[PDB]
Formats: C-alpha cells, structure tokens, sequence
C-alpha cells in the first residue's frame, strides 16, 4: 500500500516489468493520527472521495511506473477546510492491455447513413448515449430558445422510437444550444448566457460543478451557421473529453480544448484555421477534429456544403484540407455528436434523428 | 615548492626605470586538479628574492 | 526479480520491492559509462569514463535488509570521482525475502566489566597505537608507535605470531607527519590525524596515494586539547557497530569532548555530540554501538591521584543522555596510550607503558 499527505506527490512502481493494478483508493479522512497537521482539520474524520479510483485507474493502470500529484490538479476538493490524504491499495500483475474499447478505430475515410429512428416535434435538438456505462439508454434534449431546462432519459432503442420515457430530468439552469454531452453517468452542458460548463450527476440529481472556460464567446456570439446559440459544443473520444468553442483571440476560429471531468480545468488548449460561424458543425476521434461544412434551408445562390473539409490533429498539432462526402438529406443539420463505445455518429438534422456509421483507413500513423 | 623545471623565467628590462624585472610562468594541468585530494581549493602563491629579503604574492 | 534504476546528478533515486520483500544489490557505479541517458550540456558528454567502486557499499549499508530506499546522488552520501561531469547513479537490485541475520552488525551489549586477555610484548616506545581493520576478514595488525614531531610511517604484520617475533610484512609511507596516538584502519583505508592540523586524512593502503581530507570544525589540535599524558592526542578516532567516529574537544564545549560520526566515503561529519567530561582530565576514550566509555587513570608521574584507574562516564547518540558509571579498568603498568574497540573481536587494543596488551570484554544486556 501507499499514502501521502495533501500536495505531496505519491510514486507507484512494480518490479521488473510488471504493471500496477488499483484495487482500493479514497482521496479524504478516514484517519486522524497518520497525517501531521493542525488539530481544527483534523476534527472530520469523515472524508469520502468514490471518483478516486476513477483517476488511479486512468493514470497508474496498465503502466510499469506512476506519479500522481495528491492536488486540485488532479482531485477535485471533497470536503473544504480539510487537510486531505490519498490511500491506495495496489496488486503487482502481467503488462497485458484490453483492446477495441479504448483503442482508436483509425482516420475516417467515409461517413454513411446508418438507422433513421423518427421526426422529432422540434426542428433542433440533441440525442446521445453515454459511452463509458455499458447501457442502451438514450439521452435525449430537443433545444427549444430560452427555454430548454429538461434532459430525457429512455430505456431502449425501440422506447425511443415508441416515445415510451424512462425518466425525466429538471435541471438547475437553462441550457444554450445543441452541445450537451453524457459521461460516466454525468451530463455536461453550456449554461445560458454564460461561458460556463455544468457537472450535473444523473445518480444524484445534484449539481456537481460549475467550470469556466476561459475566452469562450457565449449565447450567438460564435455559434454554428444555423445560430442557436450552439456556441460552446461538448465531444467524447478515445482520448476523453472534449470541449469545441471560439474565442475572439483566434478571430472568430475554432478553439479546442481537453476538459478534465473530475477537475473540471482545462488540461490544453488548440487554436484553428475554421471559422464556427462558417462550420455547421464538428466531432472528435482519437482527438483529431473533423469539421463538417452543410448545406441550408435558404441559401441564395448556393449549393456548397455536405463535406467534411477540414482536420485537426491535437498531438501533432497540424491541420489539412479533407473532402469527406457528409450526409445531408434534410438541409437544417443540430447536433453531430461521436460515441467512442459503438463507432457511430448521432444526428440531428432538421426534425429527424439519426444515426450515421462509418469508415476508417487502414492507418492512423 | 614547484619544481625548478616546471619554471619557465624571462629576464626583462622596465622602461619607468633601468631595474631587472623577472617573470615566470607556470602551466596547471587538469590531471594536477582533478587528481589533488585535499582540503581547500588547488591553490598557488608566488614568492620573489632581493638582496633585502622576500615577498609573498 | 531483476531491476534497473537510473536518476542525474542532484536528482534523488527510489527502490521499493513489492509486500515485505527486502532490496539487494548486485551492481553500483557513479557517473558516467553512457552519454545520451542524462539530459545536460554537450561539454559533460562524449568526453569522460567516470567510475566510482565504493558506490556498492555506500547502497549496501543503506539499501540492502530494508522494504523501501532514498538515496539522494550527490555530495551527501557520494563522493565526487570525476570533478566537472554531470553525473547519474546506474543500480541493479533483486527482491528476496525479509529475514536477516543477528549479531553480526548488532550491538553485543552494554559493557560490565574489562578483563586482561593477551599481553604480546614491550614496544621500544611508550607510546604508540595498534589496531585491525574490523571489515576486512584477515589477520592483519597495524602498528604505529608514536615518536614525536617524527611519526610519518605504518606498519603492516601478516601474523600474530609474525607481530609478536617482530616480522613486519610491509611498511607505508605516509605523505603527511602524524599527530598523536589517535588513528584507525577503516576497510582497506587509513584515517589519521595530520601534524599541526584539525584534518583527517584517507590513505587507500592498496593504492598507496591519499585518497580525501576532512576539516573537523572548531576541533583543538596540537597538544591544545590532547589526553592526561598528552602527545598531540588532541583527535582520536573510534570504529564501532555505528561505523566511523571522531573523538575530540572544542573551544564552544569548554575543553569537554565533543564526538562527531564521520562518513568514510564523503569525508564530512554526519552528526555531532557535546559531553559535560573534559579531554585532559580523561586518559582515553573509545565507542561500542554508539555509547562513549571515558577511562580516567592514574600515570608514573601523578604523585598518589585519588583517580581510580576506572571508566567514569558514558554518552549515548541515539538518546543524547549522559550517565556516571564505575566500571573497573586494567591498571598493570601507569602511562595508557591508546585504547581502541574492534566491533569484530568485541577486544580492546590497547598500549601500556611500552607494552601491547589485548583486553577481554564482559557484555550486559542494558539496552532494550
Ligand atoms: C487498463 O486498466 C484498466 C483498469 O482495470 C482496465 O479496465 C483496462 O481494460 C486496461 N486497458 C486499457 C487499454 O485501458
Ligand atoms: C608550458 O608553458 C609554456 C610557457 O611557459 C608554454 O609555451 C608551453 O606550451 C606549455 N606547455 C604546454 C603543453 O602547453
Ligand atoms: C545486509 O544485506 C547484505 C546484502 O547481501 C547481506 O550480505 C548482509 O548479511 C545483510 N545483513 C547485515 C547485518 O549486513
Ligand atoms: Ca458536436
Ligand atoms: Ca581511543
Ligand atoms: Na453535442
Ligand atoms: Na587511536
């Protein structure tokens, strides 16, 4: 076992080239007399923090060696006042790795229409399935203008199509846009008139957190070309998760960021050549982003559109000039959202929901 | 002392005045540096004779 | 199960086995053998072959019978070979089980009683010292009898029987003069102090070339504060269980002994003590397990001392606390020269008014 004190760094290491395997892991009090410090913080000894093995799990599993800070940087505080520790029960085990799940598909060379479920009463909306929990529950939320305040949650996929709802969710604030996000049992979302993104626990039903994004433009400043204040656009890959915006220090382009979902900080940040307004919308894949050009409802003398036309990479930190052919059957396209779990792309586009499967290369480099 | 042979002198003539002047010179190697095992740092001093007496540097 | 561990210079190194199982290591060097591992200037690189043989047992004294380690790679616990070069610390370590032996290193016990055991012969000199080397498993004697403002050689025995019949093997010839009675052999090395100096000087006796000297800070050297019969015995250096001592006097400590644990690898001091006993009252002085024993006698000179030729006060290190003891001491001549502890023999090597005696010890469980 090991244990280390608040801002003091822990260090895991199996012998030869074995791999570290979390078994047991609390990040508070439990103890008063293994850590030294003022008495007054001492007093609650009742300290609980689950999402630690969580992060060890993310961090030091599957690994030879491990180093991680016991700080905000990599804890969110459970209990404020407090003079916290983290303790960690670890088993030493083979270097062996579980495949497909967490493991990048490859670059996408082709997206086609896959299933067509039905013809939603609103025009926008947005539609997801949380990749993390193994579950075919669907995640629904059709945006309605200054008074989108209800996530919708249904049991299956035939329910969903039936319009047989599981449960209902009344959220503490309204929410801007079609970019809501699901991870790990947690929905992600903008709220209105603010640059800000909510933690909200589907488990608890309480507000977790409340994270700002720094420069963010908000509410139709720099949405995508249909407007709907779809300003800030949440995404979840291979790599975890993703926050897509723009800032008036990129001029109007698009800016992506990775969100830690624990922390609720930025862990890096990504300036691009695409203008938001231009683009109608945009998914990541093994933290590369695909933005998608469509064609509208109303467009005066054109007919350029249903493309994926432009790429960025995160660890290369290079963009390119794709020419993906999107599908676009109905013109007004909401909400284009990735599921690492099944591969596939959810779709809203002009009342309908659908489902979009895809294609990949044989390579990735 | 330093041996007599490591020494390298010059017999000069100053122009202020009309006085024999001496200077010598010494190389130190990085093999005397690095193979010196004592307390304080590789140090050097000069010492100069007159007819008078001696003079430390 | 086999490991390999690597950290720069500065940069502080850890080994943990896995549950209860202890470290043990097989291979140890500081400095450099590869230049693309460490990340420095291009000046350090491609030009130095940098080794150091003591890093084994600098690891093994820490490391080795122990779950975890931290050893910091720099001038604390290793010396600097190669001067100018970034060096890094290369280790190879296996994980065995937990049990190690008893005795060997462990302390014997507090001292009850000291005994006559041998008396080999009468020295031409009054004073001088001889001593073994207690890590090295030979019986090998080293003898230097003092000679004063002239004391500038060692001489090495292959026997007992060889030292007693006066069979030296070899002689070495030191670069400095000595001062005073107080020197030690410390794994192949010798430690004395250097004439009209605060100084301990190393003299690797495989080499034969001086290897370090160490400053002994605020220290009284030079017949300032020497023993009751004096001769330069102003520092004094003792081997035990602990390891490597250093017994002297200071001007802050009013003349009173002050002992200070010395390092035999970094040549720095690693702790210091200050006792309430003064240096010339006392005759000697020597360490067991890290416990100080004063023996305090009467010489040919004193004309009838009412001091008992007895050890009077004791000083431990790990509790910092004093106590007055009166344990009796041999007495069978009057002018006692040096008196040193061997941890491997548990004996006390003594000098005796011209004559070489050995001293059988009585141990006492008083520890807890
Ligand atoms: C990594 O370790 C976790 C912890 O159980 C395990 O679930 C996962 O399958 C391992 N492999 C990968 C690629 O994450
Ligand atoms: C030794 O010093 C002299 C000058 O006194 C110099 O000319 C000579 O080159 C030096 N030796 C070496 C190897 O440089
Ligand atoms: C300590 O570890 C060393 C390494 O093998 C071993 O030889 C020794 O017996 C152990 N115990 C002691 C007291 O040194
Ligand atoms: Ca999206
Ligand atoms: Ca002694
Ligand atoms: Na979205
Ligand atoms: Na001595």
């Amino acid at each position: 076992r090991e244990l280390s004190c608040e801002s003091y760094p822990i260090e895991l290491r199996c012998p030869g080239t074995d791999v570290i395997m979390i078994e047991s892991a609390n990040y508070g009090r439990t103890d008063d007399k293994i850590c030294d410090s003022d008495p007054a913080q001492m007093e609650n000894i009742r300290c609980y923090l689950p999402d630690a093995y969580k992060i060890m799990s993310q961090r030091c599993n599957n690994r030879t060696q491990c180093a991680v800070v016991a700080g905000p940087d990599v804890f969110p505080d459970p209990c404020p006042g407090t003079y916290k520790y983290l303790e960690v029960q670890y088993e030493c085990v083979p270097y062996k790795v579980e495949q497909k799940v967490f493991l990048c598909p490859g670059l996408l060379k082709g997206v086609y229409q896959s299933e067509h479920l039905f013809e939603s009463d609103h025009q926008s909306g947005a539609w997801c399935k949380d990749p993390l929990q193994a579950s075919d529950k669907i995640y629904y939320m059709p945006w309605t203008p200054y008074r989108t305040d209800t996530l919708t949650e249904y049991s299956s996929k035939d329910d969903f199509i039936a319009g047989r709802p599981t449960t209902t969710y009344k959220l503490p604030h309204r929410v801007d846009g079609t970019g809501f996000v699901v991870y790990d049992g947690a929905l992600f979302f903008n709220k209105e008139r603010t640059r800000n993104i909510v933690k909200f626990d589907l488990r608890t039903r309480i507000k977790s957190g409340e994270a700002i994004i720094a420069n963010a433009n908000y509410h139709d400043t720099s949405p995508y070309r249909w407007g709907g204040k779809s300003d800030i656009d949440l995404a979840v890959d291979e790599n975890g998760l993703w926050v897509i915006y723009a800032t008036e220090q990129n001029n109007g382009k698009i800016v992506i960021s990775q969100l830690n979902p624990y922390t609720l900080r930025i862990e890096g940040t990504w300036d691009t050549a695409y203008d938001k307004r231009s683009a109608s919308n945009a998914f990541m894949i093994c933290g590369i982003l695909y933005v998608v050009k469509s064609v509208y409802e109303d467009d005066d003398n054109e007919a350029t559109g249903n493309k994926i036309d432009y790429i960025y990479n995160t660890d290369q930190s290079k963009d390119s000039l794709v020419d993906v052919p999107f599908p676009n059957s109905y013109q007004y396209i909401a909400a284009v959202d990735y599921n690492p779990r099944d591969n596939l792309l959810y779709v809203w586009n002009n009342y309908h929901v659908v489902k979009y499967s895809l294609d990949f290369g044989p390579l990735d480099g | 002392w330093v041996h007599q042979n490591e020494h390298v002198s010059e017999e000069s003539l100053d122009e202020s005045s009309g006085l024999k002047v001496r200077e010598v010179f010494i190389n130190v190697t990085r093999q005397q540096v690095e193979d010196f095992h004592g307390p304080e740092d590789y140090w050097c001093q000069c010492v100069a004779w007159s007819h008078l007496g001696t003079s430390k540097s």
